[PDB]
């Protein structure tokens, strides 16, 4: 008699925003890539369930993913990516990465990825980078075999900066966004990317 | 506050391609088919 | 001597195991935990125990309470174990054992709502293999020997699929034939 | 320069392309008309395993 | 024969007869095939053998 | 098919109000359990058992609860007579810890018992509260200058009460007394629930004698006294625990 | 005299009126006990094997099957030296002992215990 | 003068492990005065080293007299007049040496009433497209 008055929201176990939010907290690698799999889905069918407005302790689950991703711009001058434990976190940081991209078009998610003072660390950095490319410098001169790791890397970065730059809106003398954006103006050949 | 609601109807194809114009007629099936069978609740 | 001491040691072994009835469903994401060993998720979660900061709260206490609350889960699955059942047998303060219940209910260690009729099964790791869970000896069933790394299987058992493994079946359906 | 980690680098990525390569040849027109998928390879492991999820979905 | 036969994945004749009538009745519906062999096998090892 | 689900059994509260059961909160083969004995993999065998079919049969469905550099120990008392039945128990506090408040765990506490009245919450909590602030400036204490007083305990539990002697040392802080508690309870083979009542039962005592340390100063070290065989030397102990049903 | 022996026969009277008194009620009695709170049987864990080592992995005789063989085991290294903790003292105290085969004997007994793995 | 009729009238032969060998009958020396220095150093009036000899002395003959039963802390507290907070420590020092109950008869060592162990349980996963067994 007790087994039939069951409440039939909860008897599939837990919701799966929970799931994945609870995935990703942990350290298992595959259930890793099945959380990041379906927040990138959730992100471009339906942006709205995870604005950043709605769940807050949402954002620093995906710094810790992007922000080691620093040391891996700063090792790939050489053929760094060696094992398959590497690239697996290349590859985590990367989604993630796209993740905030496409949250990124709504207007309600962007103050608080603009009011956060560390994501657009990671923008200069990578625009420094890719402006070290594009002028020729000898520091830091681009592995060939990584740039397919590269430069899906930087179309990434752009439109967070395509994004956030409203919000940037007092422009400054002696600044580093603008100098860099314009000399990428000068080497790039994409129309989307002009 | 909790509510228990039902999920947006995400578009997982059978077949997934990669190139977007062996795509866009399959979505734009699945928005026809999607808004009016969600337009009768309004 | 050696042959008789050894048979009578899996006999009062066998006389204490504690024989399953009743399968656990932990969730998937979960699966970092172990009974033996703390993992690096429960020192960054409950740092009052490994910090030492009061005299109180030490990691061996810790380990005890959390075994204590998980094994006296699973021997009965079904019921939903509360922090008054649990307060009276342990003797701590109430903040940190209600910190402990709460932390073991939010990874779906005890206390996880799931109805498995409704779900299908799977084969994920692959089919065979002699897949031996290595106890340690229970001090207090060693011999006298008033005065040997003698190993022993207790309990064998065989599954044909894991359909039959998810729900506890030895092959007894030769007995209930349908 | 360094030639340690790029010949592991080597190693590495020639055994995952030729695995990679080797992930298509049990598609065939005869290697699937004929017995030797479904028997007797449980060292393959991939397919007939499905059957416990195809048929709970309906699919058949 | 109606008796309980010996340990699984064996297939005897009488067995493979019923699940090829079974798959001339029915065409679809494997609980129907899988209880007319005897009931005593399951779905997804009824599958299993007819492929 | 034919899986037990995993929750949704809480039948704890007839057992508070069984009768037969030993347990103290309310008022108002040959075992009995199968934790040793195989049952051939049909659930339904543990139905042959008394204690069992009682949880099935007599069971509801529940819903599941959602939710500093010193620890400072204060043994709090609860004793509440509501609607024949009363409540009558002990737990220690953390001071120092502010994580949950007394109104979140009187909201607990009152959801086992089945109750909820909304009432007995906000008095628990203000009972709490009380004997919380009464002693917040008596348990923070740093004594030195080597007490060591006597200590004759006792605790009550149904008819079956514990007493001791001994000797001890309020200046060193190595022996935890729950450390202690577990070391009796370990010899003497009683059940796991004199684990908390014994030493919930000791620190009280603590605080009654640092009292004195304190509020009144009186120092009164002078001879606790032995039997002629460690500390001072007479002749060159004093007892033993017991358990006594009266 | 005859005070110190007094004493000591008393002590040991006790301890074994203890243990006859703790080993009859738990194990011969009725071999458990049950909680009054949670409905499990209580156990001393003298029985209980506290730990749990590694894990083992197989193949069974014939090739294309599909059983699964769960089972369990005991172990221990040679079951008669017992587990008097030397490894939970620092290396720093017995440095000023007195000979040097009992400074290897310490660290053969520690190299025995920091064994319980396989 | 007094323990020299008490070690000759009724003790059990003294068995003693290689790592033991250090130990003193007679006198105390650097290893346990560098371990628990509390009953050297001036703590207390109470805490002087002769009631450390005596009641060392206490516990390694009171197992003597029973080597094959363990020797438990409250048994030795009837008699010895010290704090319990010593007792304890003198108490795991000596077995933590391996002298004072080294080989016993294992089902006498008094173990803390508790529910079963369960490690060798089989646990099935919550996967989010089914329920595949726990094996790693």
């Amino acid at each position: 008699n007790v087994f039939q008055s069951l409440p039939k929201e909860t008897a599939r176990g837990v919701d799966d925003l929970t799931r994945m939010e609870m995935a990703l907290l942990s350290g298992i690698p595959e259930e890793i890539k099945w959380s990041l799999k379906k927040y990138l889905t959730y992100s471009n069918k339906a942006p709205y369930m995870i604005s950043l407005r709605t769940l807050p302790d949402l954002l620093p689950l995906f710094k810790t993913f992007i922000l080691p991703l620093e040391r891996i711009v700063e090792g790939l001058n050489k053929s760094s990516i060696c094992d398959s434990k590497a690239m697996d976190s290349l590859q985590m940081g990367l989604n993630a990465l796209l993740i905030l991209r496409n949250l990124a078009q709504d207007t309600d998610s962007v103050q608080i990825l603009v009011k956060d003072r560390e994501i657009k660390s990671f923008i200069l950095f990578i625009l420094k980078k890719f402006q070290c490319v594009a002028t020729g410098d000898n520091k830091w001169q681009l592995y060939e075999g990584n740039a397919t790791f590269f430069n899906e890397l930087t179309h990434y970065t752009l439109d967070l900066m395509e994004a956030i730059s409203s919000y940037i809106a007092p422009a400054m003398k002696d600044d580093h966004y603008f100098q860099t954006l314009v000399s990428i103006l000068n080497y790039t050949k994409d129309r989307y990317m002009v | 506050p909790l509510n228990w609601v039902q999920g947006p109807a995400i578009f997982h194809m059978l077949t997934s391609p990669y190139t977007q114009d062996e795509i866009i007629n399959h979505e734009m099936n699945f928005l026809k088919g999607r808004l009016l069978e969600l337009q009768e609740i309004t | 001597n050696y042959e008789q001491e050894a048979q009578k040691l899996e006999e009062k072994a066998l006389r204490f195991l504690a024989k399953q009835t009743h399968p656990v469903i932990i969730p998937s994401f979960a699966s970092w935990f172990d009974i033996s060993k703390i993992h690096e998720i429960e020192k960054r979660s409950n740092p009052d125990f490994f910090n030492d900061s009061s005299r109180f709260k030490t990691p061996k206490a810790y380990k005890d309470t959390r075994n204590f609350i998980i094994n006296t889960y699973r021997l009965s699955p079904y019921e939903y174990l509360t922090i008054t059942a649990v307060r009276r047998n342990v003797a701590m303060d109430v903040a940190s054992i209600v910190k402990i219940h709460a932390f073991l209910e939010k990874w779906g260690l005890i206390n996880y709502q799931i109805d498995p009729r409704t779900k299908p099964s799977l084969i994920g790791p692959s089919f065979t293999g002699h897949f031996q869970v290595v106890l340690d000896t229970p001090q207090g069933l060693k011999p006298f020997l008033p005065e040997f790394p003698v190993n022993l299987t207790i309990k064998k058992n065989v599954y044909d699929s894991a359909q039959d493994f998810n729900a506890l079946q030895d092959e007894s359906r030769n007995s209930r034939q349908i | 320069l360094h030639p340690r980690e790029t010949l592991t680098h080597y190693l590495w990525s020639s055994k995952q392309n030729e695995l990679v390569l080797q992930g298509d040849q049990y598609f065939n027109e005869d290697a699937a008309r004929t017995s030797d998928i479904y028997s007797n390879n449980n060292n393959d492991r991939s397919l007939m395993g499905n059957i416990s999820l195809l048929y709970s979905q309906g699919r058949l | 024969e109606n008796n309980g036969n010996s340990v699984k994945k064996n297939w005897s004749d009488q067995e493979m007869l019923l699940l090829l009538e079974g798959i001339e009745m029915y065409e679809d519906q494997w609980e129907k095939i899988a209880d007319h062999v005897g009931g005593h096998k399951r779905v997804e090892d009824c599958i299993e053998k007819f492929l | 098919n034919q899986l037990i689900p995993q929750a949704y059994i809480s039948n704890f509260h007839n057992r508070l109000t069984n009768e037969d059961d030993g347990i103290p909160i309310f008022t108002m083969g040959n075992a009995v359990l199968p934790d040793l004995q195989d049952q051939h993999h049909n659930p339904f065998n543990i139905l042959r058992y008394p204690k069992i079919r009682d949880t099935f049969i007599n069971g509801k469905v529940v819903s599941p609860y959602r939710l500093s550099g010193e620890a400072i120990m204060i043994p709090i008392t609860l004793d509440i007579e509501h609607m024949g039945h009363t409540i009558k128990d002990q737990f220690l506090w953390n001071y120092n810890d502010d994580s949950i408040s007394p109104e979140e765990f009187a909201s607990i506490y009152c959801k086992d018992l089945d109750m909820t009245s909304a009432t007995l919450q906000t008095q628990i909590a203000n009972i709490i509260k009380e004997q919380l602030k009464d002693l917040e400036n008596i348990a923070a204490t740093e004594i030195m200058s080597d007490l060591h007083v006597i200590i004759n305990l006792t605790c009550n539990l149904q008819d079956r009460f514990f007493e001791d002697n001994f000797q001890w040392n309020l200046n060193d802080k190595s022996l935890t007394p729950e450390r202690f508690a577990t070391s009796i309870v370990q010899d003497l083979g009683l059940t796991r629930e004199f684990i908390p009542l014994i030493s919930q039962s000791l620190h009280e005592t603590i605080l009654k004698i640092k009292k004195d340390w304190v509020d009144g100063h009186l120092i009164q070290d002078h001879v606790p006294n032995d039997a002629a065989f460690g500390y001072l030397s007479g002749i060159r102990s004093n007892w033993c625990p017991r358990v006594e049903i009266l | 005299t005859n005070w110190l022996y007094q004493h000591s026969a008393a002590c040991s009277r006790f301890n074994s009126d203890l243990f006859y008194d703790r080993v009859k009620v738990l194990l011969v009695d009725q071999q458990g006990l049950r909680d009054a709170y949670t409905n499990i049987l209580h156990i001393p864990e003298s029985t209980q094997s506290t730990t749990v080592l590694g894990w083992r992995r197989s193949k069974n005789d014939s090739p294309s099957d599909t059983s699964i063989v769960y089972e369990t085991v005991i172990h221990d290294n040679d079951l008669n030296k017992p587990k008097t903790g030397l490894s939970e003292i620092p290396k720093e105290i017995y440095e000023d002992v007195v000979d040097e085969d009992v400074l290897r004997a310490i660290t053969e007994q520690q190299n025995f215990e920091k064994c319980n793995e396989y």
